[PDB]
C-alpha cells in the first residue's frame, strides 16, 4: 500500500497502533464491532477538533484505520510537572475540547470516553477527540444505552445511579473532570468503584436533593447517602476566577438536565473574557 | 485575541429547524411521547426526540444531486 | 445527519441512466475477466437486476422473519447495502443469496443491534451444518462487503424524516387534522419506492416527504400549502418535479416474475459451478 509502517507507538486492547509514513494506522463473531464503531462514526464528521478517518482498508479480519498522527495528548500534559498551565492554556483547552463536542452534539453523537488520554494534540496545537470506539448516537427515543460508559473517575451521577437514556451531559461533566483535573494536575473524584465515586463526588460537591435533581429517585441503582455539606468550590479552586467557578459549577451541576451543555458552556463569560485562549503554537509541549 | 462564540454554520438544504428550546411552546412537544421520570433524571427529555425528528425531516429536503 | 453524510456524497445519482451504465460497468468487466481466465452462460445486466430484485425481496423476508425483532433501520442498512454492493459487482462474481446475509449482518453490528453470531445464524432456515457455513461464508465475505460499500457504513433512512413531518404536520398543518390516517398508505408508500431504485437518487427526506403526499392525494387530502407558505418558487418546483420522478419510478416498477426468475436462478448457479 502507499502506507509503509515506520515507527511502533503502542498496543490497546483491541488494536496496535503505529506509525506510518505521517500517520498512525490502527489495527466467529467476524470483524470487531469497536473498529465498526470508529469506522461509522468518524467517516460521517469532519471537524478541526475531531480526529479523522483519512483512510480505512484491511483484509480478513483485521482492519487498518488511518489517523492524523498526534504528537501527544492532555494526559501527558496534566502529568508533566515541568509544564505549567496558565488559565490561557486551560482556556484553549478548554475551548477546543468544547467546540469539537459542541460539533459531535450537534450531530446527535455522545463520546461517552472522555477523559485527558483521549483528548490527542497535534504539533500544531488543535486539540482533537479520538477513541470513538465507545461512541453512540444519542436522540432516539425507546433505545436503551449502558451505564457502564465512561472512565469512572468522570463518569456521572447519573450514570452512576444506572441511567440508561441519558444525553450530553455524561459528556458534559466528564468535561468538567477534566477541566478540574487540568486546574488541580491531579485527578479531581478518583474513586475505587461506583460507590467510591458517588461517596467522593457527594462529599467534594454535597450530596443533591430533590431540589437539585427532582427525578434522582426514580433511577434504578439510586443509593441513599448521608447528608454531605460539600467543599464550597472557591475552597477546592482558589486560584479560579469567577467566571471559572461559573462554568465549573455550570458543568458540575447534579441535575443533567440544568447541566450546561457544549454550545452554552461556549457562551459562557469566561471563554469571552481576559486572557484570550492560547494560540495552538505557543501552546505547552510535554 | 479574545474568543467570540459564532454559530455552527452547517448548511442543511432544507427548512430551517426552530430551536429545542421553542420545541415546548411552539406546540411541538404535544405531538411526542412525553419523557419518563427515569429518562428525565438521566438528562433525556422528549424535546431531544422531536428535535431530532424535525432534524431529519427537513435535512437535505432541497438538495439536488 | 444527512446534508453532510458519506451517502449525500457519494451514495445519490444524478438519473437511474448512471446507475445502468455502473450496473452495465459490473457485468462487462466481469465478462472480461471470466473470458481473460478462461459464452452463452453469461447474465446480462437486465437479467442481473431482475435477480438482484428477487432477492431483495428474499432479504426483506428474512429480516421480517428475524428474532429477537430487527428494527425497521437494521432493515433498511441492509437492503442500502444491497444495493449498493450490487451496483459495482455482479451476481455471477458474488452470490446474492450470501451477500443479502453478509448484508444483515453488517447491518446489526453497523445500527448497534447486538445479535450474537449463533442466534443471528439461527434465523437462517437450514440445518445447524447449513447455518455453520453460511456463517463461515458470511464472515469470509464481511470485509468485501465493507470494502465495496468504500467503508461507508452510516444509512439514513426515509423513517425518522417521516416522523419529523408527520410531527411538523401535527403541529403547524391543522388544514391536514389528523395526519395519522396518513401512515398506513405513506408507509405502503415507502416501501414500494424502497422496491425501486429511488434510495440511490432521491434523499431521504424527499423521499419521505413524497410517500406523505401520495398517501394525501390518495386519500384526497390535496395539501401543497404546506409546501408553499410551511416549507422560492423555483425550490417549489424543484420540489415537486423530484416527487413527480420518484412517482413515476414507482409507477413504472416490474416486480420479477416467476418463470425468469427460475431460468435466472439456474444460469446463476450454472456460472458459480463454472468458471
Ligand atoms: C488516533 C490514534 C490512532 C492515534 C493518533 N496518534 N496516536 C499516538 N501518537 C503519539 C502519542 C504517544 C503517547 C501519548 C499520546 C499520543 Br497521541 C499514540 C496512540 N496510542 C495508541 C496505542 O495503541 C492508542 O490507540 C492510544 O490512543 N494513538 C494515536
Amino acid at each position: 500500500k502507499r502506507y509503509e509502517k515506520l515507527d511502533f507507538l503502542g498496543e490497546g486492547q483491541f488494536a496496535t497502533v503505529y506509525k506510518a509514513r505521517i500517520v498512525a494506522i490502527k489495527k466467529k463473531d467476524g470483524i470487531n464491532r469497536t473498529a465498526l464503531r470508529e469506522i461509522k462514526l468518524l467517516q460521517e464528521l469532519s471537524h478541526p477538533n475531531i480526529i479523522g478517518l483519512l483512510d480505512a482498508f484491511g483484509h480478513k479480519s483485521n482492519i487498518s484505520l488511518v489517523f492524523d498522527f498526534m504528537e501527544t495528548d492532555l494526559e501527558v500534559i496534566i502529568k508533566d510537572n515541568s509544564l505549567v498551565l496558565t488559565p490561557s492554556h486551560i482556556k484553549a483547552y478548554m475551548l477546543m475540547t468544547l467546540q469539537g463536542l459542541e460539533y459531535l452534539h450537534q450531530h446527535w453523537i455522545l463520546h461517552r470516553d472522555l477523559k485527558p488520554n483521549n483528548l490527542l494534540l497535534d504539533e500544531n496545537g488543535v486539540l482533537k477527540l479520538a477513541d470513538f470506539g465507545l461512541a453512540k448516537s444519542f436522540g432516539s427515543p425507546n433505545r436503551a444505552y449502558t451505564h457502564q460508559v465512561v472512565t469512572r473517575w468522570y463518569r456521572a451521577p447519573e450514570l452512576l445511579f444506572g441511567a440508561r437514556m441519558y444525553g450530553v451531559g455524561v459528556d458534559m461533566w466528564a468535561v468538567g473532570c477534566i477541566l478540574a483535573e487540568l486546574l488541580l494536575r491531579v485527578p479531581f473524584l478518583p474513586g475505587d468503584s461506583d460507590l467510591d465515586q458517588l461517596t467522593r463526588i457527594f462529599e467534594t460537591l454535597g450530596t443533591p436533593t430533590e431540589e437539585q435533581w427532582p427525578d434522582m429517585c426514580s433511577l434504578p441503582d439510586y443509593v441513599t447517602f448521608k447528608s454531605f455539606p460539600g467543599i464550597p468550590l472557591h475552597h477546592i479552586f482558589s486560584a479560579a476566577g469567577d467566571d471559572l467557578l461559573d462554568l465549573i459549577q455550570g458543568l458540575f451541576l447534579f441535575n443533567p438536565c440544568a447541566r450546561i451543555t457544549a454550545t452554552q458552556a461556549l457562551k459562557m463569560k469566561y471563554f469571552s473574557n481576559r486572557p484570550g485562549p492560547t494560540p495552538g503554537c505557543q501552546l505547552p509541549r510535554p | 485575541a479574545l474568543y467570540e462564540y459564532q454559530p455552527l454554520q452547517i448548511e442543511t438544504y432544507g427548512p430551517h429547524v426552530p430551536e429545542l428550546e421553542m420545541l415546548g411552546r411552539l406546540g411541538y412537544l404535544n405531538h411526542v411521547r412525553a419523557a419518563s421520570p427515569q429518562d428525565l433524571a438521566g438528562g433525556y427529555t422528549s424535546s431531544l426526540a422531536c428535535h431530532r425528528a424535525l432534524q431529519d425531516a427537513f435535512s437535505g429536503l432541497f438538495w439536488q444531486p | 445527519m444527512y446534508h453532510n453524510s458519506s451517502q449525500k456524497r457519494h451514495w445519490t445519482f444524478s438519473s437511474e441512466e448512471q446507475l445502468a451504465r455502473l450496473r452495465a460497468d459490473a457485468n462487462r468487466k466481469f465478462r472480461c475477466k471470466a473470458v481473460a481466465n478462461g459464452d452463452p452462460v453469461f447474465l446480462e445486466p437486465h437479467e442481473e437486476m431482475t435477480l438482484c430484485k428477487y432477492y431483495e425481496k428474499r432479504l426483506l423476508e428474512f429480516c421480517s422473519v428475524f428474532k429477537p425483532a430487527m428494527p425497521r433501520s437494521v432493515v433498511g442498512t441492509a437492503c442500502m447495502y444491497f444495493k449498493r454492493f450490487y451496483l459495482n459487482n455482479s451476481v455471477m462474481e458474488y452470490h446474492p443469496r450470501i451477500i443479502m446475509l453478509t448484508c444483515a449482518f453488517l447491518a446489526c453490528k453497523v445500527d448497534e443491534f447486538n445479535v450474537s453470531s449463533p442466534q443471528f445464524v439461527g434465523n437462517l432456515r437450514e440445518s445447524p451444518l447449513g447455518q455453520e457455513k453460511a456463517l463461515e461464508q458470511i464472515l469470509e465475505y464481511e470485509l468485501l462487503l465493507i470494502q465495496q460499500l468504500n467503508f461507508h457504513l452510516i444509512v439514513h433512512n426515509p423513517y425518522r424524516p417521516f416522523e419529523g413531518f408527520l410531527i411538523d404536520l401535527k403541529t403547524r398543518y391543522p388544514i391536514l387534522e389528523n395526519p395519522e390516517i396518513l401512515r398506513k398508505t405513506a408507509d405502503d408508500f415507502l416501501n414500494r419506492i424502497a422496491l425501486t431504485d429511488a434510495y440511490l437518487l432521491y434523499t431521504p427526506s424527499q423521499i419521505a416527504l413524497t410517500a406523505i403526499l401520495s398517501s394525501a392525494s390518495r386519500a384526497g387530502i390535496t395539501m401543497e400549502s404546506y409546501l408553499s407558505e410551511s416549507l422560492n418558487r423555483t425550490c417549489l418546483s424543484q420540489l415537486l418535479d423530484i416527487m413527480k420522478s420518484m412517482r413515476n419510478l414507482v409507477k413504472k416498477y416490474e416486480p420479477p416474475r416467476s418463470e425468469e426468475v427460475a431460468v435466472l436462478k439456474q444460469k446463476l448457479e450454472r456460472c458459480h459451478s463454472a468458471e
